[PDB]
């Protein structure tokens, strides 16, 4: 009886009110029930919407620079046209990935089961940086724009980035849907749809024809 | 020449029972075509009959009177030749993956002990601590050696007898 | 949730999970590599 | 303590006390018992020491075999250059070793049991000088360069032992299937770092780098 | 006053019980004056499914 819930009139979960970003009391399975587990989670969810919207707007980005002329490939079959003709191996580049991004994650790791703990100045005698501001979002060095230096910004600003995040990672399993059914780009299945809308789906292989 | 056995490319039965076997995969081999299912699947299985009958015959391992493969599982036999893997390295794998799995139900159920019924424990496991357990256990030659010379599995003669 | 993952410590578990990850593990090891019967040396 | 081997968030238990080299590194709980912790101290001591000595033999030797000075043989094949030699000390080598080796390490084995322990009348005139200030820390070993109030310069000791076994591991894991010596690998990697790396020589996944 | 302090826990000597030679906890020394006035409990079960018995003083001892 105080915020928009997802099924109006349902009883919205005991286990969160109102204090975690885009909160809407959905959750039927019991998830994220005790502390741990939802600190946990909230944090996931995080990071999916920061590497969903990433990758739908370098998605986006290509499909429209190729659509418009560009020397770029679509979103599916990329890994393999752009490492048959480069100068860095395969392997040798996914382990450099790994090495660079397993020196992070594990930082921002640590920082999830005692917040602050990298603030101490080991790492090249960073100190007020590096120190986590909240369960997911880190601060000061991240933050170079004094744009979280307000509770009544920052909690309305995080609000949406949770929704862009959802939006986007929707919008990434339009792009896998909507590959294996016509085999063409995100971009071009829009151009195929605003000049005619008769040109919808249920009309390729949605719906079983046997008849 | 150890034991009148001679090493197995030299066996004639060894290379009669592949050609047997081939002869054998062939002769059902031949009903279906080229591009069907089952055809590849006979194909990939004499692929990997002639790697095993190719890959054994390296660093020496005696087939017998019958062409078979016989394993020799006397150090020293192993030795002075090469055949310390046929079973001489095969035994310590097992006696370190034995130990590493001892030490670890040793360490949880003697952890375990110490708390208010511990049969509980040992019907609804305490995962996180078996998990911890698990990821412990591989220097176990280290602590099994040194925890002996301390005494700390030794028990003082404090249990049920009835002679 | 809580007394489900308290129900995940009996049989249905690690003897399960336990066994799972071991028959998976052998199958993997002798598919990727065929037909071991004596060590590399 | 100096600083931890984790930045964030990893308590140690039973390293809280002072001793040479202590970064609270250790995740298996080998070293709880205090006496078998003096034991491995020396333990280390005696493997640094003795790698540090070994890579040496093979890295200030090779740099002038790089650049042409001296015409000296490879480590992985060292020991098949000599017994060949017209001169050859034949394999009486190994025993020999063993013997010279076990009349000290006694001593030091001892040593260790009762500390500084050596006898009056029993080794001929210099029983005097064989009496070590501390366990793996002798006395009358070195001349000068103790004397000094800072003694705990012993931390460049131990982690440039550690760098050393971790090079030795490192020349025995690369002549083992990069096939060539330590200093020619290097040089390889500088002249493209890209293609030759550990992950197309030690790893059995990205060898199908099939397109 | 006359056997070990309640709540103290005691090892068993007889040699036909079951319980032999490991510890268990006294419930109250019989005072009342019998043969077997120690009553000790344990948490482990027998071949019977009994928890408690009453031994005599000359058998039971000091702790581990
Ligand atoms: C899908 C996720 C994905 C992620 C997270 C990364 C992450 C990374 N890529 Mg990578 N890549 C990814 C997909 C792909 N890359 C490449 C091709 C490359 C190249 C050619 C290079 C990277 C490089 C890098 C690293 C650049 C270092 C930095 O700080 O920035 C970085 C860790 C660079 C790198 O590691 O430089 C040392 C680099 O040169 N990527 C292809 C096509 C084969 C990809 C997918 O198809
Ligand atoms: C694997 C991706 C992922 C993850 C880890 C999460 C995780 C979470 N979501 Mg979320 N969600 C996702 C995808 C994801 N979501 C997508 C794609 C949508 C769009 C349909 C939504 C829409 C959504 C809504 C409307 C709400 C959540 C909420 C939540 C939180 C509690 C709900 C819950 O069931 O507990 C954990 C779930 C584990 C799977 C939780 C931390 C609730 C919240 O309060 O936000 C914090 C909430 O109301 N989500
Ligand atoms: C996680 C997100 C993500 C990922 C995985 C990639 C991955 C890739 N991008 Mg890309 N990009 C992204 C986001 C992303 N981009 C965004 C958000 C933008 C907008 C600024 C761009 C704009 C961009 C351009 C302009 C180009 C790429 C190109 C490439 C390819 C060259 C590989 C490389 O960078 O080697 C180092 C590669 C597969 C190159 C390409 O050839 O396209 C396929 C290229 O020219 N990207
Ligand atoms: C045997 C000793 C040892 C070991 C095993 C590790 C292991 C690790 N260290 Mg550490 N470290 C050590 C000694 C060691 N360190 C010493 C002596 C120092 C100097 C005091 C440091 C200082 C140090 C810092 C500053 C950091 C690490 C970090 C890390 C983690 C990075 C994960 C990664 O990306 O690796 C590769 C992954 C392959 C799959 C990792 C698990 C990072 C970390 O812990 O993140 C929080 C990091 O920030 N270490
Ligand atoms: C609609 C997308 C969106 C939105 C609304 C936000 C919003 C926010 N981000 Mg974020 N971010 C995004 C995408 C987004 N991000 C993506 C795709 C990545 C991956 C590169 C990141 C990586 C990232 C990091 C590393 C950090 C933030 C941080 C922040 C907070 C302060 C910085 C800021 O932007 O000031 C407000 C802007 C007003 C216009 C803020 C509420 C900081 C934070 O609080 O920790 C999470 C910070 O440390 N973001
Ligand atoms: C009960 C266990 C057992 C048994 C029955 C045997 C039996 C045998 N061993 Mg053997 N051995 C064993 C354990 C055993 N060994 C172990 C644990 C080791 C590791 C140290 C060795 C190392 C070893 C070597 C190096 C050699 C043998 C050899 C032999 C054979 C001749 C005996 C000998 O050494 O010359 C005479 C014995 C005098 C006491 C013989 C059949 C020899 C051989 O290969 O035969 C030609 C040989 O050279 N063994
Ligand atoms: C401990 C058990 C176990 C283990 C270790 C593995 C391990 C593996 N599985 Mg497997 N799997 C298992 C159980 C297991 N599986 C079971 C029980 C099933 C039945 C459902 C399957 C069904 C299955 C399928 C269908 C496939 C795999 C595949 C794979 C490989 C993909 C990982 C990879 O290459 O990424 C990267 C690794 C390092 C960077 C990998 C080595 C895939 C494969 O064959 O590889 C191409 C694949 O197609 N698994
Ligand atoms: C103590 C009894 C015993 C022992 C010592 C072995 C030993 C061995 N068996 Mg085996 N096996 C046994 C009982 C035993 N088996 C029983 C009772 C059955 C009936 C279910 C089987 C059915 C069986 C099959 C179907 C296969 C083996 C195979 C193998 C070999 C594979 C080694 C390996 O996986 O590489 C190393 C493992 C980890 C590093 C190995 C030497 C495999 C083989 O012949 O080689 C290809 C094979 O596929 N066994
Ligand atoms: C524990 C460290 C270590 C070990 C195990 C070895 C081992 C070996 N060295 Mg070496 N060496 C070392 C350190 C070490 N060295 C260091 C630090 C240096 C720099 C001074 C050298 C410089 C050196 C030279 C110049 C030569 C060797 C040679 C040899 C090989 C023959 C031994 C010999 O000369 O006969 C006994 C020597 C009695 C004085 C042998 C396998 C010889 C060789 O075979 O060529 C590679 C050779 O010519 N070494
Ligand atoms: C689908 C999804 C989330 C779905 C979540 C669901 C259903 C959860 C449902 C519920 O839990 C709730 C909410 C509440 C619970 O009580 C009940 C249930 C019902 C359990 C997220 C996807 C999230 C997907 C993400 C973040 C994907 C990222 C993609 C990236 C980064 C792409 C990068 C590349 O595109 C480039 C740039 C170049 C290309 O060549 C290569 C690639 C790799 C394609
Ligand atoms: C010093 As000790 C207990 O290994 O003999
Ligand atoms: C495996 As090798 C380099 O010793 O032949």
């Amino acid at each position: 009886a105080d915020r928009p819930l997802w099924s109006p009139g349902s009883e919205p979960p005991a286990w969160l009110d109102g204090s975690l970003a885009g909160d809407y009391g959905f959750d039927p399975l019991h998830l994220s029930e005790e502390p741990e587990m939802r600190k946990w989670m909230v944090q996931a969810e995080l990071v999916h919407c920061r590497w969903a919207m990433l990758g739908v707007a370098g998605i986006l980005f290509t499909s429209i620079g190729a659509k418009a002329g560009g020397n770029f490939p679509d979103w599916y079959d990329a890994g393999k046209e752009l490492q048959k003709n480069s100068d860095i191996p395969l392997g040798s580049l996914i382990f450099t990935e790994l090495l660079l991004f397993g020196w992070v994650e594990t930082k921002r790791l640590y920082d999830l089961r005692n917040p602050g703990s990298q603030g101490d100045g080991s790492f090249l005698g960073i100190t007020d940086g590096l120190k986590g501001k909240e369960n997911g979002y880190p601060g000061g060095l991240f933050d170079p724009m004094g744009m979280s230096k307000n509770e009544a910004s920052f909690k309305e600003a995080k609000q949406k980035e949770v929704k862009n995040g959802r939006l986007a990672m929707l919008a990434f399993v339009g792009f896998i849907a909507q590959h294996h059914a016509t085999h063409k780009s995100p971009i071009d299945n829009l151009l195929d749809h605003v000049a005619d809308p008769f040109h919808v789906t249920f009309a390729t292989n949605g719906v079983s024809i046997p008849h | 020449d150890i034991a009148g056995l001679t090493p197995c490319s030299e066996s004639k039965a060894y290379n009669k029972l592949e050609r047997k076997e081939l002869k054998v995969l062939d002769k059902r081999l031949k009903q279906y075509e080229p591009g069907s299912a089952p055809y590849l699947a006979l194909q990939a299985t004499k692929e990997r009959t002639e790697n095993r009958f190719k890959t054994y015959a390296k660093q020496g391992l005696l087939c017998g009177n019958d062409g078979l493969p016989h394993l020799i599982s006397d150090p020293g036999l192993a030795l002075r030749f090469n055949h310390a893997g046929e079973v001489f390295i095969p035994t310590f794998g097992f006696l370190y993956v034995a130990g590493y799995i001892g030490h670890v139900g040793r360490q949880y159920i003697i952890l375990s002990k110490e708390d208010a019924k511990p049969t509980d424990k040992e019907i609804i496991l305490d995962v996180p601590l078996a998990l911890k357990l698990a990821f412990q256990g591989w220097a176990w030659p280290l602590a099994s050696i040194q925890e002996l010379r301390n005494g700390s599995l030794l028990e003082k003669d404090e249990n049920i007898t009835v002679s | 949730m809580k007394d489900f993952t308290t129900y995940l410590s009996t049989a249905p578990v690690v003897g399960l999970g336990w066994a799972i990850f071991t028959s998976g593990l052998l199958i993997e090891i002798n598919r990727f590599f065929p037909d071991p019967l004596v060590f590399s040396f | 303590d100096r600083p931890l081997w984790y930045p964030g968030a990893t308590p140690p238990a039973h390293l809280d006390g002072s001793m040479l080299g202590d970064y609270g590194f250790d995740p298996l709980r080998l070293g709880t018992n205090p006496d078998r912790m003096k034991w491995f101290r020396e333990a280390e001591l005696t493997n640094g020491r003795w790698a540090m000595a070994a890579v040496v033999g093979i890295l200030f030797t090779d740099v002038f075999t790089s650049i042409g000075l001296v015409g000296l043989p490879k480590w992985w094949e060292a020991g098949a250059q000599t017994y060949p030699i017209d001169n050859q000390t034949l394999r009486t080598l190994a025993i020999i070793e063993f013997l010279l080796f076990g009349w000290v390490e006694t001593k030091r084995l001892y040593d260790l049991r009762n500390p500084g322990s050596q006898g009056d009348g029993s080794f001929l005139g210099i029983t005097d000088g064989l009496k070590g200030t501390e366990n793996g820390y002798p006395g009358g070993i070195f001349d000068p360069l103790g004397y000094s109030k800072t003694s705990p310069e012993k931390l460049d000791e131990l982690q440039n032992g550690r760098l050393a076994m971790l090079a030795f591991l490192g020349f025995a894991s690369t002549a083992a299937v990069n096939g060539q010596g330590p200093i020619e690998s290097l040089q390889t990697h500088l002249a493209d770092p890209f293609h030759v790396t550990f992950a197309t020589n030690g790893v059995s996944i990205p060898h199908f780098t099939e397109f | 006053e006359i056997g070990p302090k309640r709540g103290s826990l005691v090892k068993v000597l007889r040699p036909e019980s079951y319980w032999y030679n490991q510890v268990g906890k006294v419930v109250s020394v019989d005072q009342s004056g019998i043969r077997y006035p120690v009553v000790v409990r344990f948490e482990n079960q027998n071949y019977a499914g009994v928890s408690t018995n009453n031994y005599a003083l000359d058998e039971i001892e000091e702790v581990k």
